[PDB]
């Protein structure tokens, strides 16, 4: 499952957490088994405008 | 006191059911003995722990 | 405040409707031990200090 958010967000991928993230866009399970993954994509989703 | 191996035996059965009732109201490590206090403070993730 | 001379909010006699700050945008850490924000709104407490 992919997709894109911003940095301070990126602790809401996980179980057992809060927020606009977790709560009303991607939630993951307590019992969570799998593998979260992140990385900075400033030089490719950012735009000077 | 005539009576008292009868008495004994019977005040014996009281006290093992008092301590089991009374083990009701210790934490055993958790943060209340009451389970609906848990259960209404904590989510799954760790109200499971 | 500074740190060392931290400030003290003595929150009583009111409603504390915490979902305007556990769904705000603003905040890097929110981090709650023993309790879940969402489950506060179902509570009620005697001491609360900020």
């Amino acid at each position: 499952d992919s997709f894109v958010i911003r940095g301070d967000e990126v602790r809401q991928i996980a179980p057992g957490q809060t927020g606009k993230i977790a709560d009303y866009n991607y939630k993951l399970p307590d019992d969570f088994t799998g593998c979260v993954i992140a990385w900075n994509s400033n030089n490719l989703d950012s735009k000077v405008g | 006191s005539a009576l008292g191996k009868l008495q004994d035996v019977v005040n014996q059965n009281a006290q093992a059911l008092n301590t089991l009732v009374k083990q009701l109201s210790s934490n055993f490590g958790a943060i209340s003995s009451v389970l609906n206090d848990i259960l209404s403070r904590l989510d799954p993730p760790e109200a499971e722990v | 405040a500074s740190v060392y001379a931290w400030n003290r909010k003595r929150i009583s006699n009111c409603v504390a409707d915490y979902s305007v700050l556990y769904n705000s945008a603003s905040f890097s850490t929110f981090k709650c031990y023993g309790v879940s924000p969402t489950k506060l709104n179902d509570l009620c407490f005697t001491n609360v200090y900020a």
